[PDB]
């Protein structure tokens, strides 16, 4: 490669109680930041998201703003990049409804979301769905942080590999992820993750009312 | 310090040259004040696009370092601000390093910075003063300073220096000194013994250069 | 299945299998069925007509003799075909001047001789080329044809 | 495991065919009407491509534009599924495909005066679906055929033929495993012309052979276009047929 | 097929005057004056496409049997806007090129009592913007064939009150007018490019039979009947079927095969193949025995 | 960056070559001498063809045979090209239409061709083997770069030598070149490329039926002459009364009569270059040692 | 995909967000548009399919195989997804590949004991998609295609014994001889929310004006992983009440069987 520093090529690789803390506007390089920290149980994740815009394009006749999500492993490589661009077209999904786009015409809004780390343990005799609500958190503080204007706060939760997220105090949904699991949860991981929505949405709130302070 | 240097090789290009020391043979071109690209486009200034090509193989990261060292040494050289939205190609081919490649590129470097500042010569740009880079080299049990060291110096070396200081006032003024890249470690008597003596055989050196300059373009003037 | 052309040629596709280094990689090459196939015998009079010379002049002889080695009935006159186990045993009897002097070697026969042992194949090859007034030896295309060509019935080795 | 020759002494080659027979040529226009404005669906042997003409339209971008000549691409498809053995990666950054879409581009560029659509771009797409020897051949054949559906005015056919040499004589359209046996020449021809828009040797080939060689790739290739020209004409006839 | 059609088949990819071929000749007469679709040599006119040799008095040309539609200066053309740029729009017809709009062949709100202004080159978006329909007449022609297109009437401008829809631009041939009323108070703008649009009808067509400010307003009728929209559904089903059956859209064509498919109750039955075809074909021999 | 040439020059190189007439004052079927120069290390060549100058490299290092070759060994040849050789060449530009077909026919000609014995590059089977690279460095064009290029990979890879090895399974010492001498890389072949451009008189008046202007056919064309012409041909022959490969893109239509001309008048120059590069490099490799002879052992 | 002006749009919406639904077309909320489907057409592969839809959209699906040691080779099923003229980097590709591997898993909705060969050795399945030509997200048209390709392939048969642990005989099959894979392919349906309404087989001018979507497997006569929720526009997305994705689940439910009747024809 002669773009980066990879290495000898004829080697091979290594062969072997709801928790948060939420910070946000502590990158001077952009318009808006977010980090966010959960840990449960053996289980933890930590990311930080970026938010570059409102941004003008050029010669762009767009009535409307366009948003751009993009997923990146900050340390531990594990998730496929194919998955990654599928968990993109999720939450791009969900953010054009919550982002009002009506207010920035013939712009453009770049969201990067960095994952760092997650840790997992696993006992010996999906796994991206529990990121997901803890990515949606991230970028909807991020961007109201930037000023960008949300119609409503997005949040969600994740409950046997059933992942739904909220607006408007649970009342609607703004994205739907199911993976394996088990049939007939439908009303109850439509509960248990509005639960998670309401908590992480209060301090979401909490935790803009705080930093602006 | 006995280099051998030609200038205006090469046909389809505004300047070129070829610098030589020891083994290490550079060939350098220059195309300039030319049309830029939209990325490249400076408002008030000239736009340089630097680039090295190694003896073996295709251009890396190695390379990568001594366009930007390069850069450091040309970009204060230049009047950039003649030609403003304007481009210049500056281009070196290593033909041969010198010097163990996989250790060292300090000969191949000098030699750069010299081919260059030739090469920007002959492509009539315009300049704010001369310049002239010599590679420098520390001895493991003699501690001697080696003003353009063998390649088989350069293996039994503690530390290893580029040094290329602006002139002006016919080469007999020391306006700055553009690049020095020391890596190794060093004592202070060791490093002004070396630029006492170092000032002396490049002062030597351009006075050479000058004689080769006025030889070969002087049968072409009237 | 198997398609029929304007020429009256026929196309099916052999399917084969094959091991290499622990692998397993499956070979196949469309196999046409021919309808001009010669029995390269003096006797008969329906295969000459049929043969096509070559764009560079040539004429192609018939090399079974019509009147082959004749033996109590009733076998009488006879021509001999072989099967491949008999020609990598016997092909030292086959390169014997006392015996077989009409033979027919199958298509077939020659490509699995060829792929077990090549230098039986040429010796097999090279009687057939050196026909003399003494021992004759014959090769004939059956896979080339459409009369002769078999295919792998249901549970079948 | 197993062995094989190329040309038997019965003038037999390994997949039954004599020295001088085309494989069976199946041809097809106005294939996908709703994806462009020519296109056509090409058979040539075992050989399957699809063939899409885009164009002259609006250049997507401005900087891309000829005010004296239409902008022609060409971009083919090798799936990785042509082959009996999948391939795993993509083959469209591969040194030998840019040569060979650079290659058919530089045969066209001479073949349509593409003097008259101008501020345009002319998209040629190609899908190779199933691959089996002379696949450059049927490439150019593909292109002629959708290239005429579009309605783009050309000066001529330009057929493609594959060429199989064993000793003294050639094999006149080659498959894959004479095509891995011997050395092949691949010719394209212009109209019923003796000019060459594309001489392609990749392997060893004899001195002496190539002048034979050619005279029966071009008679064959004379074979191949009046073929074409049946294909669509006798289309013609059955689609007229079917509105009657 | 309740809820989905499937039409299967195996072991294939798909399913199924002097000739003309390439490399022919069609005349060897050097009277002749070649046309399109040929080229010469000498005495000798060959053919460059595919299709039937054409004779007009002493001009030989060749009627290709395919190709892009071709603007003819005077057809009534529908036309999307593709781009916006300096005092121009460049709006989608379907040809070989975009079509060209000049800020001064459009006619601006007020009109007459309406004064010269330097800013509307600088606000051209305000009045057509990318995406929007309009009707359009082709004024003149570029050098290479590419179409100035104008709305200086109140019968051009902007479209609205329907739907949009396309047929191959060969289905549709010029006429003394392209705007039709049809029953079910509906109206049909067929353009010559293929480009169709049906919408409610207004009062301007019921006018022709016997608010310039808002004549580039995105805004629809706010009172549009389910019976009109169902109207459009099925006027837009019946022209699918006509040029699936290769049948040249007319407005004699469109209303008697809009009543003739009242047969079938539900409108989404139209899109079946079996139907079309025979739609089609009911209306070719309705006009055989009344011819 | 488009190049912008005066219509009066188009003109008159046009007329010029009607006239059996050209810029650099050659001949139609010659072909510039070429001038070879070999460094003091071995694979280090120069090719010189007029105002034309390409460096090529030989360099080789111990790796791995692909899996599919586990007796083969690796081979490339690099030929990216460099705003040295004029501003017209774009930094990195691997994808144009010229730099992809030249890049084709080097790789057809010596690639493909096996000039190269690859088999003679492995050390040890499935294992270890050697990979030699050809470093085409493109210093400056008038022309001709596909012709040049194949000389300076082929006179490279004749003067190249790779240090000898001793094998005894997985362990190999590579002796240096102070211990012992290094080992010729395996030629099967020289494989020598000639460009051939083509022209249209665009002329009113042919004197006769029989005779008649035809076709404007020349060989090496310099780079005025490369940007007129409206054909491109290069046929690669050798000494061995063989093609080796041939390739014609469009351009301008041509009978199969016109490029055997091309290809026998090609011939007689393949062979002068080849024994010209064998001469240099039998004088280069005689040149070496002054003290050769008081050397040797047999 | 489709360009439409900001009038059309809304004319769209009245259309189809009235409480009598209507298409543009006029087909009801559960009827799909007529499609054309050819299977076994490419001799070279095990299985293919070939779908074409009423609006142009063409897809090719290619099945082929190879032997793998199941102990080393996790997923027994790979899809590959492409489109001509189009890279294949782009966001939409991924995501369908990334969502198409998890519908067709080799423990979720596939009978993957259909695949074993021996104790060791398994049939590594790789199932290529070839979109040609597409105005809407063709995540339904691919599913068809490769149902249709999945229930028409025939893979090599084995010869040796089926027990490497012990005397450990290297895969040999028997030449000619094959058997029809046995399987059950899942379905992948999307659907379209405009309003209250949700509509089976969203059109390109529908999916354009609608306010949200949905991705839903079907497998063994029940819905089924994956589901997603998707924004099919990205000018007009609106959060949906939890009712609309009951609704959809159901009507999946109940009209995918007539969809997988007309589609289990040999
Ligand atoms: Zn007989």
């Amino acid at each position: 490669d002669r773009r980066r520093l990879l290495g000898p090529a004829a080697a091979k690789p290594m062969a072997f109680e709801q928790e948060l803390s939420l910070h946000t506007g502590f990158i001077e390089n952009c318009n808006g930041s977010a980090l966010v920290e959960a840990r449960s149980l053996g289980h933890q994740t930590s990311l930080i998201s970026a938010v570059y815009g409102p941004r003008s394009i050029r010669g762009s006749f767009t009535s409307q703003g366009t948003i751009s999500i993009q997923l990146k492993n900050g340390l531990l490589e594990k998730y496929n990049t194919n998955e990654l661009k599928e968990v993109s077209s999720f939450l791009m999904g969900i953010f054009n409804s919550v982002v009002n786009l009506s207010r920035y015409p013939k712009s453009g809004i770049d969201i990067f979301v960095y994952l760092t780390y997650d840790k997992d343990l696993t006992n010996n005799p999906s796994q991206i769905s529990s990121l997901i609500p803890h990515c949606i958190t991230s970028i909807t503080l991020a961007l109201a942080d930037a000023g960008i204007e949300l119609v409503d706060m997005a949040g969600a939760g994740e409950a046997n590999g059933t992942v739904v997220s909220f607006i408007k105090n649970g009342e609607e949904i703004v994205g739907f992820w199911k993976d394996d699991g088990d049939d007939e949860d439908l009303l109850e991981c439509l509960d248990r993750c509005k639960e998670q929505y309401n908590r992480y949405r209060d301090l979401m709130i909490s935790c803009l009312m705080n930093q602006e302070t | 310090m006995s280099v051998q240097a030609e200038i205006g090789i090469l046909d389809h290009v505004d300047g070129s040259s070829e610098f030589v020391s020891q083994d290490t043979k550079v060939i350098c071109s220059v195309t300039g004040p030319i049309e830029p690209k939209a990325r490249q486009e400076l408002p008030t200034q000239l736009a340089l696009e630097i680039i090295v090509r190694p003896a073996k193989g295709v251009a890396t990261t190695r390379e990568k370092v001594l366009e930007d060292k390069l850069r450091a040494v040309l970009t204060p050289l230049i009047t950039r601000h003649c030609y403003p939205r304007q481009l210049c190609q500056i281009t070196c081919q290593i033909l041969e390093s010198g010097e163990d490649e996989a250790e060292f590129s300090l000969r191949e470097l000098s030699c750069c910075i010299n081919a260059a500042f030739l090469a920007l010569v002959d492509a009539g740009i315009a300049l704010n003063s001369m310049c002239a880079s010599i590679p420098i080299a520390i001895i493991k049990d003699t501690s001697d300073i080696i003003v353009d060291p063998t390649a088989e110096q350069l293996k039994i070396s503690l530390s290893v220096h580029t040094l290329a200081l602006e002139f002006v006032n016919g080469g007999k003024v020391v306006k700055n000194v553009l690049l020095l890249d020391s890596n190794g470690d060093f004592n202070e008597d060791q490093l002004f013994s070396l630029l006492e003596l170092g000032e002396q055989k490049c002062q030597e050196l351009v006075t050479n250069i000058r004689r080769i300059i006025q030889d070969n373009i002087s049968p072409r003037l009237v | 299945r198997r398609k029929r052309l304007a020429d009256g040629l026929s196309v099916t596709q052999k399917v084969f299998v094959r091991s290499r280094n622990g692998g397993a990689t499956k070979i196949v090459r469309e196999h046409y069925l021919r309808s001009d196939i010669p029995c390269l015998s003096r006797s008969c009079t329906k295969c000459p007509q049929i043969v096509v010379p070559d764009a560079q002049n040539e004429l192609p002889k018939f090399i079974l003799s019509d009147s082959p080695l004749e033996l109590s009935a009733p076998i009488g006159k006879h021509y001999v075909v072989l099967d491949t186990n008999v020609v990598l045993q016997a092909i030292d009897l086959l390169e014997n001047p006392n015996c077989f002097f009409d033979v027919i070697v199958p298509q077939i026969v020659l490509d699995e001789v060829r792929n077990k042992s090549y230098p039986v194949y040429t010796r097999l090859r090279t009687l057939c080329r050196d026909s003399d007034d003494h021992k004759r030896f014959i090769v004939f295309h059956n896979e080339f044809s459409e009369h002769t060509f078999v295919e792998r019935l249901p549970n079948e080795t | 495991m197993s062995r094989l020759e190329i040309y038997s002494p019965e003038g037999l080659r390994l997949d039954g065919r004599r020295w001088n027979e085309l494989r069976r040529f199946e041809s097809s226009i106005n294939t996908h009407p709703h994806a462009a404005d020519g296109s056509s669906y090409m058979e040539q042997g075992n050989n399957k491509i699809i063939t899409l003409v885009k164009g002259p339209k609006e250049p997507r971008l401005k900087s891309q534009m000829d005010t004296s000549k239409a902008l022609l691409n060409v971009s083919v498809n090798i799936t990785k599924f042509s082959k009996f053995e999948r391939s795993k990666s993509s083959h469209k950054n591969e040194r030998r495909v840019l040569e060979i879409q650079t290659s058919l581009v530089r045969m066209f560029e001479k073949n349509v005066m593409l003097n008259i659509y101008p501020r345009t771009v002319i998209d040629i797409e190609i899908h190779v679906l199933e691959q089996d020897g002379g696949i450059m051949g049927s490439l150019i054949n593909g292109i002629t055929l959708a290239l005429i559906d579009a309605g783009i005015s050309m000066f001529d056919y330009i057929s493609g033929i594959s060429v199989g040499l064993y000793d003294t004589t050639p094999l006149l359209d080659t498959n894959s495993l004479e095509e891995n046996a011997m050395s092949t020449v691949t010719l394209g021809v212009v109209g019923k012309s003796e000019k060459l828009s594309l001489l392609l040797v990749e392997d060893k080939i004899p001195l002496d052979r190539l002048e034979n060689v050619l005279a029966i790739g071009i008679a064959g290739a004379h074979r191949v276009r009046d073929l074409m020209d049946e294909e669509l004409r006798k289309h013609a006839q059955k689609r007229v047929s079917n509105a009657s | 097929s309740e809820v989905i059609t499937i039409t299967k088949r195996n072991g294939a990819f798909q399913n199924s005057s002097q000739i003309v071929t390439p490399g022919e000749l069609v005349t060897d007469d050097p009277i002749w004056m070649r046309g399109h679709g040929t080229y010469f040599l000498d005495n000798m006119t060959y053919s460059s496409v595919a299709g039937t040799v054409s004779r007009v008095n002493r001009l030989l040309s060749v009627i290709p049997l395919k190709g892009r539609y071709a603007p003819e200066t005077g057809d009534h053309v529908v036309g999307r806007i593709a781009e916006v740029g300096n005092k121009r729009w460049k709006v989608d017809i379907g040809g070989k090129q975009h079509a060209v709009l000049m800020l001064g062949s459009v006619n601006l709100p007020g009109g007459i009592l309406r004064r010269k202004s330097e800013s509307d080159e600088l606000q051209m978006r305000s009045f057509l913007k990318e995406g929007d329909l309009l009707n359009a007449e082709v004024q003149s022609l570029f050098q290479d064939g590419s179409a100035s297109l104008h709305t200086r009437s109140l019968k051009y401008g902007k479209l609205r009150n329907g739907m949009f829809c396309q047929v191959p631009s060969s289905l549709i041939v010029r006429a003394k007018n392209h705007t039709h009323n049809l029953p079910g108070n509906i109206t049909v703008v067929l353009g010559v490019n293929g480009y169709i649009w049906l919408r409610k009808t207004s009062q301007m067509d019921l006018a022709r039979d016997t608010s310039s400010w808002q004549i580039y307003s995105d805004e629809n009728d706010p009172s549009i009947s389910n019976n009109i929209r169902q109207a459009i559904c099925r006027y837009a089903n019946v022209i699918k079927a006509l040029a699936f059956c290769e049948i040249g859209i007319t407005q004699q064509r469109i209303v008697s095969a809009y009543e003739a498919s009242m047969v079938y109750s539900n409108v989404g039955e139209l899109i079946e193949k079996n139907v079309m075809e025979s739609i089609g074909s009911d209306i070719l021999t309705a006009e055989k025995m009344r011819g | 960056k488009d190049i912008e040439i005066s219509a009066s020059e188009s003109k008159f190189i046009l007329e010029a070559l009607r006239q059996n007439y050209r810029l650099d004052g050659r001949s139609f079927d010659q072909f510039r001498d070429v001038e070879i120069t070999f460094g003091k290390e071995f694979g280090d060549v120069s090719v010189k063809m007029g105002n034309t100058k390409v460096h090529c490299r030989i360099s080789c290092q111990i790796a791995q045979p692909y899996e599919d070759r586990p007796f083969e060994g690796l081979f490339v040849i690099s030929t990216e090209i460099s705003p040295m050789a004029g501003s017209q060449f774009e930094n990195g530009n691997i994808t144009g239409e010229d730099e992809v077909l030249c890049s084709r026919i080097i790789e057809k000609s010596v690639r493909r061709s096996g000039a190269l014995d690859v088999e003679g590059l492995c050390i040890v089977a499935g294992s270890k083997c050697w990979a030699v690279r050809a470093d085409v460095h493109f210093l400056d064009c008038d022309g001709g770069f596909i012709d040049a290029s194949c000389i300076a990979v082929m006179a490279g890879l004749m003067h190249f030598k790779k240090p000898d090895i001793t094998v005894h399974g997985e362990q190999i010492i590579v002796h240096p070149v102070n211990e012992r001498e290094p080992v010729p890389l395996g030629i099967l072949h020289i494989p020598i490329c000639v460009t051939f451009s083509f022209f249209n008189p665009q002329d009113t008046e042919e004197n006769i039926k029989g005779e008649t202007n035809s076709e404007i056919s020349i060989i090496d064309a310099t780079l005025k002459e490369e940007l007129l012409r409206d054909g491109v041909l290069t046929v690669t022959l050798n000494k061995n009364r063989e093609v080796v490969q041939v390739s014609k893109a469009g351009g301008l239509p041509m009978d199969a009569l016109t490029l055997m001309k091309c290809c026998h008048e090609a011939y007689s120059i393949i062979e002068k270059i080849t024994d010209q590069i064998l001469q240099l490099l039998k004088e280069d490799s005689e040149k070496r040692n002054k003290y050769a002879a008081m050397l040797t052992s047999e | 995909h489709m360009s439409l002006s900001v009038a059309e749009k809304s004319y769209l919406y009245d259309s189809l967000a009235s409480t009598p639904s209507i298409r543009p077309d006029g087909r009801l909320p559960h009827q799909f548009r007529p499609i054309e489907i050819f299977t076994d057409f490419l001799p070279s592969s095990n299985g293919s399919s070939r779908i074409i839809a009423s609006d142009g959209s063409e897809c090719i699906v290619s099945i082929k195989s190879k032997v793998v040691d199941h102990h080393v080779e996790n997923e027994l099923l790979q899809v590959d997804v492409d489109i001509a003229g189009q890279r294949d980097d782009a966001l939409v590709v991924e995501t369908i590949t990334s969502l198409l591997n998890k519908v067709l898993k080799s423990g979720s909705g596939v009978d993957s004991s259909k695949l074993q060969l021996t104790k060791k050795y398994s049939f590594k399945i790789f199932v290529d998609v070839l979109v040609i030509s597409s105005h809407s997200h063709p995540i339904s048209l691919i599913s068809f295609a490769i149902y249709s390709a999945l229930n028409s392939t025939y893979l090599p048969k084995l010869i040796s014994a089926f027990d490497d642990l012990e005397v450990e005989e290297l895969p040999t099959f028997h030449d000619y001889d094959m058997v029809k894979l046995d399987i059950n392919p899942p379905l992948v349906f999307i659907l379209a929310v405009v309003g209250n309404n949700m509509l089976l087989d969203p059109a390109a001018n529908e999916s354009e004006v609608a306010n949200n979507g949905l991705i839903i497997s079907w497998s063994n006569g029940k819905i089924t992983s994956p589901i997603r929720s998707v924004a099919l526009n990205d000018s007009n997305v609106k959060s949906f009440k939890p009712h609309l994705l009951k609704q959809g689940l159901a009507m999946v439910e109940k009209y995918a069987p007539d969809v997988v009747r007309s589609l289990e024809n040999l």
